[PDB]
């Protein structure tokens, strides 16, 4: 839940589920930059035309 | 005693858009609009 | 341009290329993103081709770090630079002195 | 990345799962969580083994 990428630490003495932070990090920053630059309103204003 | 790798770059780039980014700074850059 | 056409068919004309212009200014967008997009990823294969290629023509003898210089363990001098960067080095000539270290 | 930092100590089984030779601690789960790991400190004791 910490973040997408995980560790499963086998030491052995218990169960680390630690969580990566640069390539989660690069992920989400690419995705959230993909939905920024595709979910945007149009910016041309259109006419009715028949009625 | 080594061998190393690299690729070339430039001190002043282009900021150009992509599918996941935007103003990726590039080596070289062409104008598509006329 | 000068003299004005019917208002109707001006109106038809200019939502038509309205629309037309939209659609091109998109496929633009789209199209200048998918090929940086694709030429950064190509430069990025031709990279990862490179290393992988010089790391199988080095074999054992030369241990990657993770930076992309290789630990060469023989004494590997300049003519061996030369045979690893034209497709000349061989590794089993070396590996009996690079086998130890 | 963790395939670079981990040089000789540990090998791939090929299920995807690290086989470290020698004694890696809780301090070592973090430096090759936080990518401070360094193998000049246990070349030798994984590579005898
Ligand atoms: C970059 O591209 C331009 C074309 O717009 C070209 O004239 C130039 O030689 C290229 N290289 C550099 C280093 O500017
Ligand atoms: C169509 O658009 C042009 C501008 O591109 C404008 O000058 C012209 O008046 C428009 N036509 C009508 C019928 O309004």
């Amino acid at each position: 839940i910490d973040g997408w990428y995980g560790f499963r630490h086998q030491n052995a003495q218990g169960e680390g589920t630690a969580a990566d932070y640069k390539s989660t990090q690069s992920a989400i920053d690419c995705i959230t930059g993909k939905l920024n630059r595709l979910i945007e309103k149009t910016n041309q204003q259109f006419e009715l035309i028949d009625n | 005693d080594k061998i190393c790798l690299g690729h070339h770059a430039v001190s002043n780039g282009t900021k150009v858009n992509t599918l996941c980014e935007r103003g990726v700074e590039v080596v070289n850059a062409t104008e598509t609009v006329e | 341009e000068f003299t004005e056409v019917e208002k109707q068919i001006g109106n038809v004309i200019n939502w038509t290329r309205d629309s037309i212009t939209e659609v091109w200014s998109y496929n633009a967008e789209l199209l200048v993103a998918m090929e940086n997009q694709h030429t950064i990823d190509l430069a990025d294969s031709e990279m990862d081709k490179l290393y992988e290629r010089v790391k199988r023509q080095l074999r054992e003898n030369a241990e990657e770090d993770g930076t992309g210089c290789f630990e060469i363990f023989h004494k590997c001098d300049d003519d061996c630079m030369a045979s690893i960067r034209n497709n000349t080095y061989d590794h089993s000539k070396y590996r009996e002195e690079a086998m130890q270290n």
